[PDB]
């Protein structure tokens, strides 16, 4: 009975060692998305600050 | 499914149990030959509780004799219904105790009681999964009384997590067939108060009475005692063997009924008890099953529960009965008699039904109540038990075998304590 | 002290998994924000070729 | 509380002081991480450098 | 009761890292079922056929076969903190120890200090792991502290209570 | 739109063997499974392979025999023979045993037998369970299931119709301790828990239903009346409908305060149908009359928070809404002040079947009432009472002790219980 | 489009008599590539042998195809390599060479053993190596048992799996492994037998067989040959040892009951409690499953079946492969046996995968296998049968270099 025990005990462990594997990718993954995150906003910042520029010396020239 | 294994000592023992196997076999329609020759379903299915097809419809109860006298199991399996047991089962000393619990628990048990419990073994492992185990004794005897004893004390040293019966007739002063009595019973019940799960007090005062009064007998051999408590018996167990509206198995009654661990001796009744001049000009109603299951006079223990009050009470009814009022006659019974039922424990009485009545009856019933009136047993053995310890009456076959003085005090101390907490409870 | 330990391990792989659970909505609607986000980025796109086609236009 | 109790202590005949002894010695640790609070807690916020 | 177990770890830390290494005798990180066995001899104590291998077996919960340092800091704090988790201290005990010792035979009045940091308990309860007293001091080694930790832990792992419970009179 | 239905212990799976009976009936399917458009069944039955409809349900009891007799009964090809669980000993009227001792082993299974059947629903509505908490099975495991469906679902409803413990007719004795015990999970666990006494169905068909020796088969009957009549919204099509996730919104005012009053309309014998007519406006009335509602307590002892009206049959919404306004302006039963609109109506098409060998006449129309109200806290003081009154000399808590508990909940669940009475209090006090 | 079967062993005939009872029952041109059968009967005691030349298919076997030896190997790896199957290898080959000659488009050698017995070891290890000499180019399909860890009935079946399996790396090119207790539990669990022999167990191996050679008998809305699960499943050359699974195996009250869909039987297949390997493949990381299709069933169902697999965590795939699937879909439903205990079903699914749970098993058994060693028990039988000291340790080395190739891979 107690080699019984020890048995499911091990498995427990053993299942625990895939979730954790499979955790790390997923945060590699999620910090890969969000490093994009922050990258496309600046992107997008760039643009709205150089479209009021193009606005602001469109309507100064006239 | 369940199973219980039987287990039955000394004489009393011996031809309780018998009548007991043959009037479940006719419930279960098993010939003496050991065939089934039933009709129905409900009755194939649920005979592995207490039987086990051996080979080409042979089915054997799962029953051990265990005495010290031979007379006892030739007169077993001379009449009928003798030739279903399996003969292993026998557990069988020579010698004999002669009502010496000693030599019942000390000298002959040290030599049988490991044979016997191989058998009782080997009768465990049988089966799957233990409801339990049904010893049926008497407190008076000696190989009754030590055998069984030690017996019930080795059982739950091993299996501990299961459940226990221990049918035991008791001894009183109108009564007295054995002149050590006192001496027997106040030393078992001190073993039944640790080791035995919940106990049945019976006693021959109750049954002379009701074959006297009730049964209205001329001549009541002990045919017809046996075959009252194989009734009582069988209807502890029916709600196991068929199905029913409220089912109620051992450890529901157990764990319902015993409000406090050491308090757990019981007194018996049975309904319908009718003469046969009285079977035809009566009815068969749920209150007249109550009346005179509730009756004092019909108790199945010489102890009169109107002389204190009942702490819990179990019905066990069997037969195509209307739940309604089963509920309804428990409440009205307590509503009358208020007075005689504690007051910190409300709804006092569990009540439980079963759809098979027992073969020749339209509706039965089983009360089975705790109260608070048994410990005049205790002091009315106590009291002779000192009487004769105080002038070492009767001692040397007792301290010449193994006994010490203390022993017997350790005895009145712990008869004092229990009579005395059964007073505090009360 | 083995059948107690066992509870304390299932204690703990059970955490790990509704963790895991977890950590899969924060994924998918992770997912979902850049599907939106950059549909933000290509209207200010859209807006920034039409505003540099009308200035060339207002200066010939 | 220390210097109230009954036992001479240059006696080795008691040897109960032993545990008197160990109590001292969390409370004093006590102490002394109470006045390490104290230099971190009065100096939140100084009028100047050199009062401080 | 905070204070003693917060500044007991402020010292002992730098203690338990050289134990550490101190306990392996390869030079690395990782603790064989190997040097438990040397262990026990520098202690004085000898181990039983299968006692190594429960011993490692108990303690490495994130990963299967020899244990690691983080492995180790881990059981560390679930045991010192484990106080009324009925949990495995089989590791434990020999850690502790060696860490506690500082004679190289055993320690003899830090006894006490271990308990009162665990509890400050009773003297009659101090006479119940072992049976010092006070006054007199004893000569300690290996053998009569594992065996008497691991006999009361499972001393108080058997009571329980069936029929053991006490209910206030009527 | 598919809800499952689970039934734990006798009392439970009892009442499914009425509710199942009841609803093969309703949809034609014979009792060996198969029929001799029209998806009204889908929600409780999955069409297999071809021609064959299997319930959406499981069966689970700790002892053999009351699921074993289904097995070879009439419905032997109905169920699908996996969904009927079963143990090996029973609890025993004794909740540690079912919460501890029993159950730890056979709810893993359960879980893993209802995970498939949510599985091949799709758009699942709910749960529903059918536990009695007086008992051992029905209160233990059922608790903890409960436990474990909210760690697994969480947002999905979970309609809990309990039986509570009358206080007069009674067939077991530690029946307070399994009801507190099983009370302190059913609060934070179920979504939506309707009450049940015994006393109150006993006493209706003694009057009503003019049987003076009522079994429980009538009494099974009369609750698959009352969960067909909540559940004919998703099956059959009407003129204003009401589906599960509104009793969520509309009957619960506070997240500890979900146990509703059923009551149901017309309860009428065969013979007086002839005599009475069944029109909307008397049973409208009907529906809230104490004498006809499915526990023994008094609302009149308490202000209504907000009900809800189930209606079957050919009721227009014209005169069901004019009898409404006509009970809100009566004064022999009141409301709540903060809420000026107490109720919630609906409409369905079809009306209640009758079954072969059953009690309940065909009407043309019926109601099946929904409240919530105060007097649900005059039981949980009644039962506080004898709860106390027994456990002050620690009487049978030897057994639960021994099984695996200890003080500590049962102080602690004791004054959890309490401070209900005074969440129910608080909200009464204007 | 032609396969022929060898049948070693009392438990590869045993086997053998489920196939051929069921292949013939099936087809009552598609039967081309089996039909007189593409047997080989052959085997060293006569009792097994002479159960078929005695039995019902009398006249269904050509006579000599029944290769009966003389006397028993004696459960000897050794005596059933180098003493008595010298004799009979030479005639079992000889009859192989005329059978494939009668074929054109031979696909492959499929071959039935046990590897815990002497014949179906010894000789069968011997068959496959001049097999491997003869032919090479042609595929071997090696179907066997692997004692299990805790059900046995031998002593020193240790030593003939490991020196069963050295040879069994090197030359059969598919191999799916089966042990005895996985089944054992399959047929308690979901078949409700409660007491089975190995007739049940040999029924249902017949017809996971028939499940993967459907592909050539008949013809599919997507075909897979028997070359394909040489491509797709084998990724490198040393691992090639396959879980199978089949599903749904249903007994008859259950399946009526059930609704069976793709969706649910490709999930009965991955879970554990359905594999014909007592092993734990939560334990390992998938590398590539195939997955076979029979019946009414639509490519769409089985692809959206097998993206819910994938984004499924209680089951993982390997980083080397994202792309781990090999489906096959067939239009013939399963048949059945009258007295099998299966019931008829619209669509079954047979499941042939390779992880590292596998590399599992054989650290299990190396240590039992190392524990008797050590003492050289029972090694002076074989050694007088004509083996030496060597060979064990060197067998021995072999599986541990097994072991760590799959530690390696899987990371
Ligand atoms: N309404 C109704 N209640 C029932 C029925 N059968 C039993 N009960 C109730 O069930 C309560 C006791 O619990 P049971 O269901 O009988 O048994 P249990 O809940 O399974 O607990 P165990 O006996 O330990 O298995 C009693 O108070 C009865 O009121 C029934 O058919 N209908
Ligand atoms: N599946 C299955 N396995 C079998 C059968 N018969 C024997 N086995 C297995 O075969 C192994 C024992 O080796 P055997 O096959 O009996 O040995 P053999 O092939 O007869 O070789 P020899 O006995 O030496 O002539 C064990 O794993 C048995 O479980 C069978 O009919 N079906
Ligand atoms: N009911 C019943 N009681 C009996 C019978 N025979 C003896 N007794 C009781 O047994 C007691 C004496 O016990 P005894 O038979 O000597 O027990 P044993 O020697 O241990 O088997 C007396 O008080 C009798 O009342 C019997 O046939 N039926």
């Amino acid at each position: 009975h107690n080699k019984q025990l020890r048995e499911s005990i091990n498995n427990l462990r053993r299942e625990r060692i895939m979730f954790e594997s499979i955790q790390s990718n997923l945060e590699r993954e999620l910090a890969k998305l969000k490093r994009d995150m922050a990258d496309m906003i600046q992107q997008a910042n760039g643009a709205f600050e150089a479209r009021e520029k193009a606005i602001g010396e469109m309507n100064a020239l006239k | 499914m369940r199973e219980i294994v039987h287990i039955q000592g000394g004489q009393c023992g011996n031809q309780i149990g018998a009548k007991f196997w043959e009037v479940v076999s006719d419930e279960h329609g098993i010939d003496p030959t050991g065939t089934y020759h039933g009709d129905s379903d409900l009755q194939l299915e649920r005979i592995n509780v207490y039987f086990n097809e051996a080979t080409g419809g042979r089915y054997v109860p799962r029953a051990i004799l265990m005495d010290l006298e031979p007379g006892t199991m030739d007169s077993v399996r001379s009449g009928p219904y003798g030739q279903i047991f399996r003969p292993d089962n026998f557990v069988f000393g020579q010698t004999g105790a002669g009502n010496n619990w000693a030599k019942g628990h000390y000298t002959e048990g040290a030599e049988l009681i490991d044979s016997v419990l191989d058998v009782v073994r080997k009768e465990a492992e049988s089966c799957d999964c233990l409801q339990g185990f049904q010893v049926c004794h008497s407190l008076g005897g000696g190989t009754g009384s030590g055998m069984g004893t030690l017996l019930i004390s080795k059982i739950r040293e091993e299996y501990p997590d299961r459940m226990m019966l221990t049918f035991s007739v008791v001894p009183s002063p109108k009564v007295s067939d054995t002149v050590v009595e006192p001496y027997n019973a106040t030393l078992s019940v001190h073993q039944l108060v640790e080791n035995a799960d919940e106990c049945m007090v019976l006693d021959n005062e109750a049954l002379y009475d009701i074959c006297f009064r009730t049964l209205k007998l001329t001549t009541p051999t002990f045919g017809d005692l046996n075959h009252l408590i194989s009734a009582v018996m069988s209807g502890i167990t029916c709600c196991l063997r068929f199905p029913g509206q409220l089912n109620a198995d051992l450890r529901k009654l157990a764990v319902n009924l015993i409000p406090f661990p050491r308090l757990h001796f019981f007194m018996v009744g049975f309904t319908p008890l009718t003469s046969r001049g009285s079977q035809q000009y009566r009815a068969l109603t749920v209150p007249e099953l109550t009346q005179q299951m509730w009756d004092a006079k019909n108790m199945m223990c010489a102890a009169d529960p109107r002389h204190g009050r009942y702490l819990t009470a179990s019905a066990l009814f069997r037969g195509r009965m209307s739940t309604k009022e089963v509920d309804e006659q428990m409440l009205n019974v307590q509503n009358k008699n208020s007075s005689y039922f504690v007051e910190w424990i409300p709804n006092n009485v569990k009540s439980s039904v079963c759809d098979i009545p027992p073969k020749g009856l339209k509706m039965s019933a089983t009360f089975i109540g705790n109260s608070t009136a048994i410990q005049e047993m205790f002091k009315r053995v106590s009291e002779q038990f000192t009487a004769m310890f105080r002038r070492k009456a009767f001692l040397h076959w007792y301290t010449g075998e193994g006994m010490d003085e203390m022993e017997f005090t350790e005895a009145e101390s712990n008869m004092n304590d229990l009579v005395s907490e059964y007073q505090q409870y009360q | 002290l083995y059948y107690l330990l066992g509870e304390r391990t299932r204690r703990e792989h059970l955490a790990m998994d509704m963790k895991v659970r977890a950590s899969q909505q924060l994924k998918k609607d992770s997912a979902d924000d850049l599907y939106t986000l950059t549909a933000h980025f290509n209207e200010m796109r859209a807006a920034k070729e039409q505003a540099e086609r009308e200035l060339a236009r207002m200066k010939r | 509380d220390v210097k109230r109790k009954p036992y001479d202590l240059l006696d080795y005949s008691r040897n109960a002081f032993d545990t008197d002894f160990l109590e001292f010695n969390v409370q004093i640790n006590d102490l002394e991480l109470q006045l390490q609070g104290f230099v971190n807690a009065s100096f939140e916020h100084i009028t100047s450098t050199e009062h401080a | 009761a905070a204070a003693r177990e917060r500044y007991a770890r402020k010292n002992e830390q730098n203690e338990l890292e050289r134990a550490f290494n101190t306990i392996d005798s390869k030079g690395d990180k990782k603790i064989d079922a190997e040097e438990l066995t040397e262990l026990f001899l520098r202690l004085g104590h000898k181990p039983k056929r299968g006692e190594v291998e429960d011993m490692i077996w108990e303690v490495d919960e994130d990963c299967d076969g020899c244990i690691s340092l983080l492995e180790f800091q881990t059981l560390y704090t679930r045991c010192r903190d484990d106080k009324t988790g009925y949990e495995p201290r089989g590791l434990f005990n020999v850690v502790e120890f060696v860490m506690n010792d500082k004679n190289n035979q055993g320690f003899i009045t830090l006894e006490e200090a271990m308990q009162i940091m665990y509890l400050r308990y009773g003297r009659a309860e101090l006479d119940m792991q072992l049976e010092q007293v006070f006054g007199t001091a004893d000569l300690n080694s290996g053998k009569i502290l594992t065996l008497t930790e691991f006999l009361h832990c499972l001393h108080t792992n058997q009571v329980k209570q069936l029929l053991n419970r006490v209910t206030a009179k009527t | 739109r598919e809800v499952i239905s689970i039934h734990i212990g006798q009392a439970g799976i009892q009442v499914g063997n009425a509710c199942w009976e009841l609803y093969c009936l309703e949809h034609g399917i014979q009792p060996d499974g198969q029929m001799p458009g029209d998806d009204a069944f889908n929600t409780f039955f999955s069409e297999t392979g071809a021609g064959k409809h299997v319930p959406r349900c499981i069966f689970l009891d700790l002892e053999p025999t009351v699921v074993d007799e289904v097995r070879t009964g009439t419905y032997r090809q109905l169920f699908h023979p996996e969904q009927l669980i079963s143990g090996k000993e029973d609890a025993a009227n004794n909740f540690a045993r079912g919460h501890y001792t029993i159950g730890k082993e056979i709810v893993d299974l359960a879980l893993d037998r209802i995970r498939k059947l949510a599985d091949n629903c799709t758009g699942l509505q709910g749960f529903l369970v059918f536990n009695a908490v007086g008992g051992g099975t029905g209160s233990g495991l059922g608790s903890l299931l409960l436990e474990r469906l909210s760690v697994d679902y969480g947002k999905k409803s979970k309609l809990g119709f309990t039986v509570y413990p009358s206080p007069q007719v009674s067939t077991a004795v530690v029946e307070p301790y399994n009801s507190v015990l099983s009370t302190h999970s059913l609060l934070e666990h179920t979504d939506v828990a309707v009450m049940l006494d015994n006393e109150a169905i006993y006493d209706i068909c003694r009057r009503s239903l003019d049987i003076e020796r009522p079994t429980y088969t009538n009494l099974n009957r009369l609750i698959a009346q009352v969960i067909s009549s909540l559940t004919a919204s998703l099956r059959f099509d009407g003129a204003l409908n009401v589906d599960i996730t509104e009793f969520q919104t509309n009957l619960v005012p506070y997240p500890r305060i979900h146990f509703m009053l059923s009551s149901y309309a017309p309860i009428i014998s065969a013979e007086k149908a002839y005599h009475e007519q069944l029109s909307v406006a008397e049973i409208t009335n009907a529906a809230f009359e104490p004498a006809s509602m499915m526990v023994k307590c008094d609302p009149r002892h308490g202000k209504y928070m907000a009900c809800c009206l189930m209606y079957r049959g050919d009721v227009v919404p014209k005169d069901v809404n004019a009898s409404v306004a006509t009970i809100k302006t009566k004064r022999t039963i009141q409301f709540v002040d903060w809420c000026p609109t107490g109720f919630k109506c609906g409409i369905n098409y079809q009306p209640p079947t009758v079954v072969p060998g059953g009690d309940l006449a065909k009407v043309q129309r019926a109601v099946c009432m929904i409240s919530n109200s105060t007097a649900i806290g005059e039981i949980f003081s009644r039962l506080d009472h004898k709860f106390d009154l027994m456990y002050a000399k620690r009487a049978f808590v030897h057994w639960y002790v021994g099984e695996g508990m200890e003080e500590g909940e049962f102080s602690e669940a004791r004054e959890d219980l309490a401070a209900l009475e005074k969440d129910f209090e608080e909200v009464g006090a204007e």
